């Protein structure tokens, strides 16, 4: 036979899952100052750096995702006794939806928003998403601003926006959460997450990355000397 | 067999338009510019065929041994163009394809390369450790455009910052080699060769249809790839002009007028 | 990556005759060079790339 | 009937999972001094002596592969508390991929390699590969060099290479890490591998080995006399 | 039923060659030497007829009583035999088979038995503590070959390491039992009976051409399985001689010549 | 540039080639060379040779002719 | 490679003996007592348009050269 290209595929390309964001919930008993009971993570790939290079090889993109949560926990202290097993709730607010203030306050009651509770030991969490985009393609170079500035403007801040950002919320985000209550001693908990695409099209390739990442846009800051150093006339 | 209901679930020469005439080009995608079609929209369709559908002439630039490039972006170098520019301020949704050509003449004793590239969604760089806090009118100088640098000059005022673009030349103002910058449509002039290019850009994006006056659709960049000589000569200067012709260009949405502020 | 067990060979590249030019015209001049694949090009076994990394997480 | 060879076969022969790796990976407190956080192992059959022994019968070999994973783990000391269930990551380092410096860089987002998360309790891990050998079948004997040096060559250690090498770094590394955060006690863990070649093709008998191994050769150091004494008229 | 879509998740006389004559014969395996097919390959071949698929006759080599056996690798004894070597160290590939002729004639009062074997992938010991230590010279000795030994002389020199081979007789030199060395193609010369032997070498290898400069495909082991005798003399010498034919040889990858350094 | 092509030419269909030349080639300058007004010009010529449908006979231990 | 300039007054050269040490070809002659074989023959020369003269290249059979 000849040679073939099954695995040089777009969906072979991006059929892995890929951690895209690691997340710290507690258990303890609720105390006046700052504590970590419940958490909230904004929904995206550019916290992590992999995914997004190999995203960022196209212009436009259409997929659908699939989700898989990996709860690991451990004891911070010997001294206060032990603790049974804990059980997470994930829920999915989109934009527009309250927010919560407390771990238990009524918006957790989820009578519309989707919501998993995980049981710890268990295998970890999967879900499924399709394509949720406003237009037609997702587009993960935007080339313009939200507000135009007018003559008319009382102020220069009625037309200030950001460039290079379509909305401010964008796919909601995951609020985590630790059903149980508090246990005499402390256990901390991480949530890691890995997306991977299925279903995948795009359009417009694009030459990839060449220095590190500087926030969301296309800015750079620092190690613009990627090539090292070669003879003319060396093998 | 599938199980859920739910499909996500399931498991993985003489060129005329208009009243203009200019006298091998190159087709981005392969792709012409077409009209929207019946089984996609969203009114009445504004379509002028010849009021803006011609070409416009852009200031012209001079190019010599220490220049390091030029940038403009589509379609807000036509924004000040006849009706397209009035079309384009008195509708709410746009859209149009264009040509652009770019001609650039020298003596059979010169020597040098020119790269033009044709980039969708053609965002660049700050110059300044705040991230995305570049101005609308710093990203829309017009017709003048802008130009590259070979180094990265962070803005040190802290008073008033000048929130501007601060492009680099070797890494195409976005932080990718410029030597990839062929995957876009492109072309280069070699004076030795040829002396003009051309380039037909079909509208491109993730809608049918989009506002023209807070985005851009396609960026143009010019960058030398061989540096100019003429004889032993020291300095050497010669013009560079630009045209664009818009093409297929609809328009929506007709209210009063849109009245930017450009400083 | 790199190793002699599967080492592809050289390339290399020398003048003819010589570059000639008549007088008033430049005596030096540059080239460029351009690769690509043909279309009996084929790879196997995806993995992870050596040229992105990350130190801290977004905070 | 008649007695049949069924149980003769190369397939049945080799129908066996046999252990081929031992790996010790430690959950603590890190520190300055050296620690076992995160282990890296060679993938190769010879670190066994019998799974070696039963392919070196022939000479050339085509097989896919099987392999399997026991983790079992313990605590080391009494007075420093307890610890929650833990979770292991496998990850698959192919030829040129970049391998971890810490047991929580960025390399382990396997955005591109193959992964495995393993929560401890359950069923041991599984998992199948096929043939990934660049020429037509795996050489388990190689009569040659992978350097030949040269009249020209400005030094002796140009062309100088070890004998019976392919080459220095063949079919990548397995990255194992506990994903758990450090408990104020030590857990202990080893990690053993097994293997079962299926869909298995030879080529060249050879004589078994008759003395023991030394070495990823042929070569033998000590005991060399493995016949025992006997009378020659001797039942 | 098979769930998983990838197949591994499945659960399981005269002889005249070219202008050379030689006045029964083994086949290895029972397959005679073939050209490549046009189903196996990697530009044009280079494929002598005649003037590389000849006998070349080596140097001949003594038996006496305290002989303990000898050894030539392939193709690294034909390295420097006509036009056969300039093939090889002008090409980046090559392939062959061989046609091997032991000569060894006695007399009706003479007695003794000789074992030829013909291995693939012959790979020896060294004679050092540091594993796989052998350099590339003393692993490719030519047509001159080696010698077995019958025990282990460990290399006590650690200034200047000899690096060589250390093959042991009844260990046929790689740790495994001479009695069964007959697994592999082998011929036996009883001077009682015959004087001669022949066998015939296809081209064995994981790869249709490979390299004949860095790698060898064959090895030759002739021992003595019963001592020398004759009448009741204290002393007896006859000549050995080995005469290698090549067989179907394809050349490809042209380009300057290899010099190896051999010391 | 320039280009020829020669067939075999002998009284015979095969002889030696170590003891007899079969082919000559000539290049002569038929007009000087100038350039300009400059007193001394110099430019490099080349040739290349391309054996086409050559054939052997007579196989034997290989010849060592004494060129000084 | 050669070099032309306003004194130089032509070259020769004989075949098949420029080949005598060009890779198997001279291998296959020397090992071999009859050799037979035909040549393409390509001669390179670039100047300037400013430039001027003629060359002229033939090839003979049976070339014979007078002594001195
Ligand atoms: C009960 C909890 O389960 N709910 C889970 C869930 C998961 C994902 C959901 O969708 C989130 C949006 C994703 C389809 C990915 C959005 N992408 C695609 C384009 N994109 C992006 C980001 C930044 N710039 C450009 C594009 C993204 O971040 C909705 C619900
Ligand atoms: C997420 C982790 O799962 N990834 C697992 C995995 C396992 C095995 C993989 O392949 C490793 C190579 C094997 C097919 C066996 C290689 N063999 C066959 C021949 N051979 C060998 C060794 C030394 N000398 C000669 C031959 C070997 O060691 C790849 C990925
Ligand atoms: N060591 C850091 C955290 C390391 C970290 O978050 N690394 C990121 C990328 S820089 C990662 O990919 N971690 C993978 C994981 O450990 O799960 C800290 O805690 O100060």
């Amino acid at each position: 036979q000849r040679r073939s290209r099954s695995e040089s595929t777009i969906e072979s390309f991006f059929a892995r899952g890929a951690c895209v964001a690691i997340i710290e919930v507690d258990n303890e008993e609720p105390t006046t100052r700052a504590q970590k009971l419940f958490a909230m993570w904004r929904i995206t790939y550019k916290d992590t750096v992999q995914l997004r290079r190999k995203l960022e090889f196209f212009t436009y993109s259409r997929f659908d995702m699939e989700l898989t949560f990996v709860v690991t926990a451990n004891f911070t202290n010997t001294n206060n006794g032990h603790a049974l097993n804990q059980v997470y709730q994930i829920m999915y607010i989109p934009p527009g939806a309250p927010t919560p203030k407390s771990w238990d306050d009524y918006t957790w009651q989820t009578s519309s928003n989707p919501s998993i509770f995980y049981t710890y030991g268990a295998a970890p969490a999967r879900i499924s998403v399709p394509y949720v985009g406003l237009a037609n393609a997702y587009s993960h170079f935007y080339d313009g601003f939200a507000k135009v500035p007018l003559k008319t403007d009382a102020n220069d801040q009625i037309g200030d926006s950001l460039y290079s950002a379509m909305t401010v919320d964008d796919f909601g985000v995951l609020a985590i959460r630790v059903v149980n209550d508090h246990n005499p001693t402390k256990v901390t908990s991480k949530v890691r997450i890995y997306m991977k695409p299925k279903h995948v099209r795009v359009w417009c390739p694009r030459p990839p990355r060449a220095v590190p990442y500087y926030g969301p846009g296309v800015d750079y800051k620092d190690n613009l000397n990627p090539l090292s150093e070669k003879g003319l006339t060396t093998y | 067999i599938n199980y859920y209901k739910d499909s996500a679930s399931n498991a993985a020469l003489q060129l005329t338009i208009g009243n203009s005439t200019i006298t091998n080009s190159v087709v981005a995608y392969g792709r012409w510019p077409e009209f929207i079609r019946d089984d996609e929209a969203n009114d009445q369709p504004t379509e002028p065929d010849v009021a803006t559908c011609r070409f416009y002439t852009l200031d012209t630039v001079m190019w010599g041994k220490e220049s390091k490039g030029w940038w403009w972006k589509l379609p807000d170098a036509l924004r000040d163009m006849g009706l397209f520019g009035q079309n384009m301020y008195y509708h709410y949704l746009g859209r149009s394809g264009y040509t652009v050509h770019v001609q650039c003449n020298a003596s059979k004793f010169h020597q040098g390369a020119l790269g033009v590239f044709a980039i969708p969604e053609y965002c660049l760089a700050g110059d300044s450790d705040k991230q995305r806090y570049t101005s609308y009118a710093n990203a829309n100088p017009g017709e003048k455009g802008g130009k590259f640098y070979s180094q990265f000059n962070r803005d040190t005022a802290v008073t008033s910052p000048k929130r501007e673009f601060c492009p680099v030349d070797y890494l195409l103002g976005c932080g990718v080699l410029l030597g990839n910058a062929f995957v876009y449509p492109h072309q280069i002039i070699n004076l030795r060769t040829n002396n003009s290019a051309t380039i037909v850009l079909p509208y491109v994006n993730a809608m049918a249809i989009d506002s023209m006056v807070k985005h851009n659709n396609w960026g143009i960049a010019i960058l030398p790839l061989s540096p100019l000589d003429f004889a032993q000569e020291s300095s050497v200067e010669i013009p560079i002009t630009v045209t664009i012709a818009p093409m297929c260009s609809e328009f929506n949405g007709l209210r009063n007028v849109t009245a930017p502020k450009f400083q | 990556t790199q190793d002699s067990f599967t080492e592809g060979g050289y390339i290399s590249m020398f003048y003819q005759t010589r570059i000639v030019v008549p007088l008033s015209t430049p005596k030096s001049m540059s080239m460029l060079g351009f690769v690509s694949a043909c279309n009996d090009f084929s790879v196997r076994l995806l993995r992870d790339t050596t040229h992105i990394s990350q130190s801290a997480l977004p905070q």
